[PDB]
RNA sequence: GUAGCGAAAUUCCUUGUCGGGUAAGUUCCGACCUGCACGAAUGGAGUAACGAUUUCCCUACUGUCUCCACCAUGAACUCGGUGAAAUUGCAUUACGAGUAAAGAUGCUCGUUACGCGCAGCAGGACGGAAAGACCCCGGGACCUUUACUAUAGUUUGGUAUU
RNA sequence: CAAGGGUUCCAGGGUCAAGUUUGUCUGCCCUGGGUGAGUCGGGUCCUAAGGCGAGGCCGACAGGCGUAGUCGAUGGGUAACCAGUUGAUAUUCUGGUACCGGCUUGUCACCGCAAGCUGCGGAGGGACGCAGUGAGGUAGCUCAUCCCCGGUGAUGGUUGUCCGGGGCUAAGUGUGUGGACUGUCUGGUAGGUAAAUCCGCUGGGCGUGAAGGUUGAGGCAUGAUGGGGAGCCCAUGGUUGUGGGUGAGUGAGUGAUCCUGUACUGUCGAGAAAAGCUUCGUGAGCGAGGUGGCGGGUCCGCCCGUACCCUAAACCGACACUGGUGGAUAGGUAGAGUAUACCGAGGCGAUCGAGUGAAUCGUGGUGAAGGAACUCGGCAAAAUGCCCCCGUAACUUUGGGAUAAGGGGGACCUGAGCUGUCGUGCACCCGUGCGGUGUGGUGGCGGUGAGGGGCGCAGAGUCCAGGGGGAAACGACUGUUUACCAAAAACACAGGUCCGUGCGAAGUCGUAAGACGAUGUAUACGGACUGACUCCUGCCCGGUGCUGGAA
RNA sequence: GUCCGAACCCACUUCAGUUGAAAAUGGAGGGGAUGAGUUGUGGAUAGGGGUGAAAGGCCAAUCAAACACCGUGAUAGCUGG
């Protein structure tokens, strides 16, 4: 059947990208969260 | 007038169309054109602030002309008369003698060949517009301006007309189509004449599908709700609203208009009843 | 409580009564009016067409059945390869009549019973699965309102802006 | 092919693990290799929805909105095709033949308050729905006694057309057939943010009653003396390819989902934007007496992707999972068909097997007599089923009901005449040098066929493919819904009524500004209830709500 | 918002499956199939909120108030140890 993920390398980016959490306040403190946990993946 | 349908299916049964038989044109002017994608009901907040809005067919916008005020003295032809799927009137293309194009509401009776013309010195027939200081009074107008200068507001759709019925001091009282009577500054500009297409009332769209194309969307009724939804909401069966009836919001039935508006300018209030 | 409808998606008594349909009809269809407890836009009574809706009947058709038989196949079965699971206090784990937390493989008194497999069936192990969802008790959540107490909004006047 | 994946691709070595078994094998392991673009898909171009947003406005703070702008394809624009080659790439490399934009250059012609170039805009253009029929073509396909290549058949016959195979070439360029478009010369000017000689709006003169010009479905010519296309040579090396050896290129039938075509016709529900493009100026600068245009010749042309899978063993499902996944090509015979049956191009034999007439379960098949007696219930199955002809009830809103019901025929052989199309030619208008028009044709091919006849149990002989009728209840109808126990009588609906709303509307989202409503204006918008259609919708204003009023 | 009927969308009945081939399917039929149709690409609405032809339905495989983290080692006159 369909599934939940449908994969789409333009909608990830839009949603999870550097610059998407770089626009808010709280994406901001959500890479300045994954920085403080030692994440080698901060955004998608 | 009114072509009805002959019942070869179900929802074509009693439904009925226009003829278009007023229509000289089956294209718009291309000049005076603008995009107008739908909205959905939808705010900027992205939410739906108007229900039952939705799909339907796609319309171009056309730029009615309802100032008429920039080009007094210059007479205008009626070239066209056409559709607009913006409004339930008719819509006529005129050709200004001096190059300029526009569109205005169509009034009735106005064909293809009539010399329109605007200002106060303007001719009383239909479709030339004029202070409503310079219009006797009695005469039927229709797109009315509120305030001097800000276009025209009052008797636009099909079958529309203001009466103007006084005109004591700097005010003029006109009758409005819901049968307010009302006071607008004698300089507020007014078209003669009524609106026309005013048969269209009477067609019978027949079919959900028409009204699904038309942009609206099924509307259900509170009572067959649950009461999270709604204050009618709830019961086992059927019931009414087990309550006064109320909106989706809660809000009795009654007055909604603000008493301290300054519109103090209402002389009797339109007395609908029934 | 009008018109209209009424044993009705509503009638408890009820399989009401009468007629039709059947050999036989608590269903059905037509009436009656005795409406427990119909009724006029929470619409009343009708209605051609439409319906994977519900109900009753006729015909055609048949393995649905009387009443099952036979054929081929994927499993099942045997051999070689590979190889789980749920579950599990134990164990060399019979039956009858009793007894007992009142329904016993395990206790009593008797009866029966060589050891170990294979294919099967489901009567029991109050079989497995899920800290019963029914019921009560304690807690919660959401919903309602002429419960209480508040409050956004709406509205009244005063005062500042004046 | 896209999305998604990411090296899985190719070659070699491997058999610990993985593979539901084995494995010498592999989408697995290890090593090495492999993807080449001015033209293809994106960027360098343009915008939709939407996002962000200098200033700004709104908001205790946090933040919200939004102008000028700037992004943002799923759309617009934009120059290339055929063949060949590798183990792995190919509109990318190679061969041939093109096209586009720059730079430069030989040469011709013209400008010059007044060249040009660039900015800036105006206008035209781009530019747009749905449904439907017909015409002219072409691709494809079929057949062929015609042309080429081959064969003479293990078993009765098979040297005449008997049998098998093939009967091919692109973009570009030219021509201008069908089709399509379009009068000509001047004048004025409240408009087009600055202006305009490019547009718009108006006035005259001439004007065939069509004739020229423009364009360009297909055909033809060229591209092409090139390229592709079987079996035969001293010999190749014996699962392989090289030099010769390539031969043909026809005609008819049928015929599109493609082209003309954004055509034409009908129609209401009335069907993006912007740029590129053409032209017009000049609200900016540059710029010299230098430039712009036309045939010709040089060099320059960027970035990213390109392997491989892809109705799947490589994507989404934990799996090498009977599920899901957008687009394109898609042949023959039977058939209405893209259904179904058997085949083609091509690809597969499926990732544990071998046996065995146990019961039993699943999946199919048949069945005496009976025919719903079964069962809650005809659940399941059977029956029916296709085309042509005939014939068809109550009721009806005149449309329906209706494929009602109920009857007859169909396939094969032969076949008179009847036809679509082409044809060598008979004449004929000829503007012939056009790419023709009209009667006209021994015949070929196709469609159809009254009549007669053959065989069988059976001719819609297979697969495929409604059972029908009568009555009641509910909902008028088509639709929608409890993803994963309910598809319904529930929801919606078209129609109806009531209430609110005079426009910064009412209503709603928001603290607010704002926004939707709506670029709408009472024949409109919002809320409530009812729910096609027909006939109607009775009494009560005490209670509560709402509207008004105020001793 | 005609009829029959493929693709396509759905899901009425039945059988199987129920440690499945599958955390909702398969076989056989069934409904719609020019429309209120279906579908690709991108986008908008967010939790007392959205959206809903209305089932308390859906909002990433359990929604009468999602998920994550934090208050937090919540509290439990209750069960267990
Ligand atoms: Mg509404
Ligand atoms: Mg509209
Ligand atoms: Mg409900
Ligand atoms: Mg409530
Ligand atoms: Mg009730
Ligand atoms: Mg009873
Ligand atoms: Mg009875
Ligand atoms: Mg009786
Ligand atoms: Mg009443
Ligand atoms: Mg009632
Ligand atoms: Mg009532
Ligand atoms: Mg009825
Ligand atoms: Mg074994
Ligand atoms: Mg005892
Ligand atoms: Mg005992
Ligand atoms: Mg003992
Ligand atoms: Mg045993
Ligand atoms: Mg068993
Ligand atoms: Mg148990
Ligand atoms: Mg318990
Ligand atoms: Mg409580
Ligand atoms: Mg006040
Ligand atoms: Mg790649
Ligand atoms: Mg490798
Ligand atoms: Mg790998
Ligand atoms: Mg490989
Ligand atoms: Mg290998
Ligand atoms: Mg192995
Ligand atoms: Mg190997
Ligand atoms: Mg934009
Ligand atoms: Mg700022
Ligand atoms: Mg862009
Ligand atoms: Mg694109
Ligand atoms: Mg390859
Ligand atoms: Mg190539
Ligand atoms: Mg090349
Ligand atoms: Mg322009
Ligand atoms: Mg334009
Ligand atoms: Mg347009
Ligand atoms: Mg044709
Ligand atoms: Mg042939
Ligand atoms: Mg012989
Ligand atoms: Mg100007
Ligand atoms: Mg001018
Ligand atoms: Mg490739
Ligand atoms: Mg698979
Ligand atoms: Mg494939
Ligand atoms: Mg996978
Ligand atoms: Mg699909
Ligand atoms: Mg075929
Ligand atoms: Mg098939
Ligand atoms: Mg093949
Ligand atoms: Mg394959
Ligand atoms: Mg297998
Ligand atoms: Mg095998
Ligand atoms: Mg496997
Ligand atoms: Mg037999
Ligand atoms: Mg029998
Ligand atoms: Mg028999
Ligand atoms: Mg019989
Ligand atoms: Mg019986
Ligand atoms: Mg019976
Ligand atoms: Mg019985
Ligand atoms: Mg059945
Ligand atoms: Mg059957
Ligand atoms: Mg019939
Ligand atoms: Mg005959
Ligand atoms: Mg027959
Ligand atoms: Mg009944
Ligand atoms: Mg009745
Ligand atoms: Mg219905
Ligand atoms: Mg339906
Ligand atoms: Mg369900
Ligand atoms: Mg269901
Ligand atoms: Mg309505
Ligand atoms: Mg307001
Ligand atoms: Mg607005
Ligand atoms: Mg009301
Ligand atoms: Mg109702
Ligand atoms: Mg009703
Ligand atoms: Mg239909
Ligand atoms: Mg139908
Ligand atoms: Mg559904
Ligand atoms: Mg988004
Ligand atoms: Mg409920
Ligand atoms: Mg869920
Ligand atoms: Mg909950
Ligand atoms: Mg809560
Ligand atoms: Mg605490």
């Amino acid at each position: 059947m369909k599934r939940t993920f449908q994969p789409s390398n333009r909608r990830r980016a839009r949603n999870h990208g550097f610059r998407s959490r770089m626009s808010t306040r709280a994406g901001r403190s959500i890479l300045a969260a994954r920085r403080r946990k030692g994440r080698v993946n901060l955004s998608a | 007038g009114i072509r009805k349908y002959k019942p070869t299916t179900p929802g074509r049964r009693g439904s009925s169309v226009s003829d278009f038989v007023e229509l000289t044109r089956s294209t718009p002017e291309k000049s005076l054109l603008v995009a107008k994608p739908k909205t959905g009901g939808r705010n900027n907040t992205g939410r739906i602030t108007t229900r039952h809005i939705g799909g339907g067919h796609k319309q171009a916008y056309r730029i009615i002309d309802f100032k008429r005020y920039d080009k007094d003295g210059v007479p205008a032809k009626v070239a066209h008369i056409e559709y607009d799927p913006n409004r339930t009137a008719r819509i006529a293309l005129l050709h200004y003698a001096d190059g300029e194009k526009r569109y205005i509401i169509a009034p009735d009776g106005v064909g293809q060949g009539t010399v329109v013309v605007s200002g106060p010195e303007a001719d009383i027939k239909p479709g030339n517009n004029l202070p409503l200081r310079n219009i006797p009074v009695g005469t039927t107008v229709h797109a009315v301006e509120l305030r001097p200068g800000g276009g025209a507001k009052m008797g636009r759709s099909a079958g529309a007309s203001v009466q103007l019925v006084a005109r004591e001091g700097k005010y003029a009282t006109v009758r409005l189509p819901s049968g307010e009577m009302r006071m607008v500054d004698i300089r507020c500009r007014a078209t003669i004449g009524e609106v026309g297409n005013a048969e269209q009332i009477n067609i019978n769209w027949g079919k959900a599908g028409r009204n699904r194309w038309k942009g609206i969307r099924p509307t259900v009724r509170g009572v067959v709700m649950n009461p999270i939804d709604h204050p009618h909401g709830g019961g086992e069966g059927r019931t009414s609203g087990g309550r006064h009836p109320v909106s989706p919001w809660g809000k009795p039935e009654g007055r909604t208009r603000n008493k301290k508006k300054a519109s103090s300018r209402l002389i009797v209030r339109r007395r609908k009843s029934g």
